[PDB]
């Protein structure tokens, strides 16, 4: 009840995660296959709480929020394997979903001259994307992203072949 | 050497039991076989030859290059932007060849303690050569194998150490001549120059976009499982596609199917694929106007 | 049947417990002595009737009994991750004939590294001290490892070898003493050669001071620069260090003493192209028609080892022809095309002076 109005958002992104484990034997049976997952950005309104809807509209099982900034730490070498447990963890949590905000304060692409610099970042972004194109299961436990601005490139390339559904704010008309 | 059975305070080797060690280090991963195969890609036809090659020919013809004095290659440098898709043609081919194979990820050789990674490349090829002949394949070589510039220092630079370890196990080393092992990079932006040997990088194709011929096949191969009304024109998609991805295709492909739930066709048509197509690409959205 | 009873009255043997290892510090008296096990805690004991006074000297390793804490047996001393280092193995002989180029830089090194051993005397006469070590750097070109490995393999006598990869030792890096260790059996086993691969990693120049290990390197470097600025004589043993640039390598160790000479790799010359070009030929089937210098002037600027890649890919590209005999001209078909394709892969191989 607290939208602002949107529909063909709300929608839009309503089936890619509610419907498939509101009914599964439905996308099973008339599959193809349900998709991987979404992005969000745009304007700040409303950043960030069309995922508080998820929470209140979440069926049974509790799903799991993430914070961008604690991936990148000091002594490089942490995010490896903070970037790994989780998953084994979600694996574990047959369907929970992960919800990583701002990408972008880890998504720093791509490349410069010296010194490094993006080294310890693209270590914690490409193992993300190296780990979410495993193929076992992988994951069942499906995706979900926010950020603000579309950047970078290196994440927006990697993300059309592991995900879909970009949509961008609307925003009251 | 070492594991050496010995009882409390006895102090007494009743055996020596093999072999090294230790859990993900001894193990990194158990791959029985992927279950894709070469027949879901197309149009890499013929740059899927030479992948092929590289991997087959040193496996069966052993006795044929005995005779003609040939050395087979070993890495095989695979790069592009998905897709492509590099990863599942790789993977797929290696369970027609039934040789071992051992999945590995680049940033994985960085760990929170020092020479970790030194070791655990050693300790890679020591159960390769054990499971010989076998299949060992990385992926982002290109973020663990930049040399940066000025020092010091880099924090990959105990990875660079243990990548040039790697080619100087190749260098020193002779009998690194076995157990093939493949690596793939997203882009070639940072690369060392020290790849380029037959036992390092040797192989190499560089993958566009897929030809208009192939997206069409592609998707058909994907879509292929599903229920479709058996009225398409293929030309139209495949000239419809410019900077497309393979891998978009699947996106279509699937976005045919999300609004078909709203449509109630239990049968997908033609025209929902072109409109998955204007869906997801390209961008959104503003307004027809201006243009009359 | 009997040799049977013969390991079980064995085990009868076995019933005697091992002893614990210890480092002899000094003695107090005839009745005192001060030894340090390998674990830290430090011990004033005795000893038996068996050992001599003068035998055991401080800085000797002897076990410990495991309750009256005395020596009883010693050994003059032990070391593990050298056995390794002995066991490295260089095919020729003719691989050293098949390298070619450099030929100047070979007769250099040939010389430095085999005259001082067998003519020690011509250097004593003239006051020239012999040089206690040297630099090899590429990959302008290529052929460093492979050179200085089939000197092993020529003047034979003894070989030690050393991976980067053994100076961190995780936490505590003590891979530093272990230098010492490394530099006392190189005095006790002398003469004998010891290679360094990829020093930059181990000998950077710590400009900007940051995270962690990146000092305890420089530790590392103590050693080496302390064993080679000594207060020691290298001088019957030998050190060759390879890198892609020296540019981490400090003044330290820029400075002779430590490095006394360097030979850079250069591109290897169409003369010496023709060469290399040869002894790839050799094992390879081709047809009696044969021109080679084709080849050469088709191929500039190229590495040894990517020339003999674009030989193997000559071959490799007949077996789609399924030919046993292969003709040149097939060869120069794979020859131009892939070596080109070498070229477009060829970015940022310039190299630093
Ligand atoms: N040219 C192509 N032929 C056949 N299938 C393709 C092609 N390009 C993409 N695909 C399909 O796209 C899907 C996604 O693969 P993707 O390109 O994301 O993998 P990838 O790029 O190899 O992953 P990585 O970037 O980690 O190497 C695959 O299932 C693959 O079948
Ligand atoms: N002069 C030569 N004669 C024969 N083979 C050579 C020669 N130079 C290089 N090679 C080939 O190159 C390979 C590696 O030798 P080398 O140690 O020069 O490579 P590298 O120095 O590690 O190269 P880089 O420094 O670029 O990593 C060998 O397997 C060998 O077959």
């Amino acid at each position: 009840s607290d939208v602002g109005g949107c529909k063909e958002q709300i929608e839009k992104l309503r089936e890619v995660v509610e419907t498939p484990l509101l009914h599964p034997e439905r996308f099973v049976n008339l599959g193809i296959e349900p998709p991987k997952g979404v992005l969000l950005f745009g304007p700040p309104g409303t950043g960030k709480t069309l995922c508080a809807r998820a929470v209140a509209n979440r069926t049974d099982a509790c799903f799991i929020r993430v914070i961008g900034s604690e991936l990148v730490q000091k002594y490089v070498g942490e995010g490896a394997r903070m970037v790994r447990e989780l998953f084994e963890m979600a694996r574990t949590k047959k369907a929970c979903l992960i919800f990583f905000d701002e990408i972008d304060a880890i998504g720093g692409a791509r490349f410069d001259d010296g010194a490094g610099g993006d080294n310890e970042v693209q270590r914690t972004m490409l193992e993300l994307i190296n780990q979410l194109d495993g193929f076992d299961p992988r994951g069942n436990i499906k995706v979900l992203m926010a950020t603000n601005r579309p950047d970078t490139l290196d994440p927006a390339l990697m993300r059309p072949g592991r995900l879909d559904r970009k949509i961008e704010f609307s925003l009251p008309d | 050497g070492d594991l050496v059975g010995v009882n409390k305070d006895s102090y007494l080797i009743l055996e020596t039991l093999p072999t090294e060690y230790d859990s993900r280090v001894k193990a990194m991963e158990v791959d029985e076989r992927p279950t894709e195969q070469y027949s879901d890609i197309g149009g890499l036809d013929k740059q899927i030859q030479e992948l092929v090659e590289a991997i087959v020919l040193p496996m069966n013809h052993k006795e044929k290059f005995e005779n003609l004095g040939i050395q087979p290659p070993k890495g095989v440098l695979m790069y592009g932007p998905p897709g492509t898709g590099k990863t599942l043609l790789a993977r797929a081919c290696a369970a027609q060849t039934k040789a071992t194979f051992l999945k590995l990820a680049g940033p994985q050789l960085v760990q929170m303690f020092i020479g970790d990674g030194a070791k655990l490349v050693r300790d890679a090829f020591a159960l390769a050569k054990e499971k010989a002949p076998s299949i060992i394949f990385i992926d982002e070589l290109d973020a663990i194998g930049t040399k940066r510039f000025d020092s010091e220092k880099a924090g990959d630079r105990e990875v660079q150490r243990t990548m040039l370890e790697l080619l100087n196990q190749l260098d020193g080393f002779q009998p690194n001549t076995q157990v093939k092992v493949i690596a793939a990079t997203n882009r070639v932006d940072i690369l060392d120059p020290a790849l380029l040997r037959s036992g390092r990088l040797d192989r190499k194709i560089e993958f566009p976009m897929p030809n208009e011929e192939a997206r069409a096949r592609i998707m058909q191969i994907h879509s292929r499982k599903m229920n479709v009304s058996p009225d398409v024109n293929y030309e139209e998609l495949a000239r419809c596609t410019d900077d497309f991805n393979g891998a978009q295709c699947k996106a279509v492909c699937v976005e045919a199917g999300m609004i078909a739930l709203r449509r109630g066709a239990t049968e997908l048509t033609h025209e929902d694929y072109m409109e998955g197509i204007l869906e997801v690409q390209a961008k959104k959205k503003a307004n027809l106007q201006y243009y009359a | 049947t009997k040799q049977y009873e013969k390991s079980e009255n064995d085990l009868k043997a076995l019933q005697s417990v091992g002893q614990i290892v210890g480092e002899v510090l000094k003695q107090l008296t005839e009745e005192k002595f001060i030894v340090k096990a390998t674990n830290g805690p430090r011990y004033v004991v005795g000893c038996r009737r068996q050992l001599d006074k003068s035998k055991l000297k401080p800085g000797t390793r002897v076990a410990l009994d495991m309750t009256t804490l005395t020596i009883m047996r010693y050994l003059p001393r032990e070391v593990d991750p050298l056995v390794y280092n002995m066991s490295h193995e260089d095919p020729g002989n003719v691989s050293y004939s098949e390298i070619g180029g450099l030929s100047e830089q070979i007769r250099e090194l040939r010389e430095v590294i085999e005259l001082p051993l067998t003519n020690p005397e011509l250097f004593q006469r003239v006051g020239i001290i012999p040089p206690k070590g040297c630099l090899l750097y590429g990959p302008p070109g290529t052929g460093k490892t492979l050179l200085a490995r089939a000197v092993a393999s020529q003047l034979d006598c003894n070989f030690l070898k050393v991976v980067s990869s053994s100076i961190v030792d995780k936490y505590i890096g003590e891979s530093a003493r272990l230098i010492r260790e490394m530099f006392n059996y190189a005095r006790d086993h002398q003469p004998c050669i010891i290679f360094m691969d990829e020093i930059d990693a181990i000998g950077g120049r710590r400009f900007s001071e940051g995270t962690s290990a990146d000092r305890e390197i420089q530790r590392t470097l103590m050693e080496l620069l302390n064993q080679m600025d000594g207060f020691d004589t290298l001088h019957r043993v030998k050190m060759i260090m390879a890198t892609n640039r020296p540019d981490t390598l400090d003044p330290a160790l820029l400075r002779p003493g430590r490095l006394d000479r360097k030979i850079h790799i250069d591109l290897p010359n169409e003369q010496a192209r023709l060469d290399i070009l040869k002894i790839h030929a050799g094992p390879i089937t081709k047809h009696g028609e044969i021109d080679y210098e084709a080849i050469v002037k088709l191929s500039d600027g190229f590495n040894g080892a990517d020339l003999r890649n674009v030989c193997t890919e000559a071959g490799m590209f007949a077996i789609r022809a399924d030919h046993d005999f292969v003709v040149q001209e097939d060869f120069m078909k794979a020859v131009r095309k892939v070596a080109d394709s070498k070229k477009l892969e060829s970015k940022l191989d310039y190299k630093p002076v």
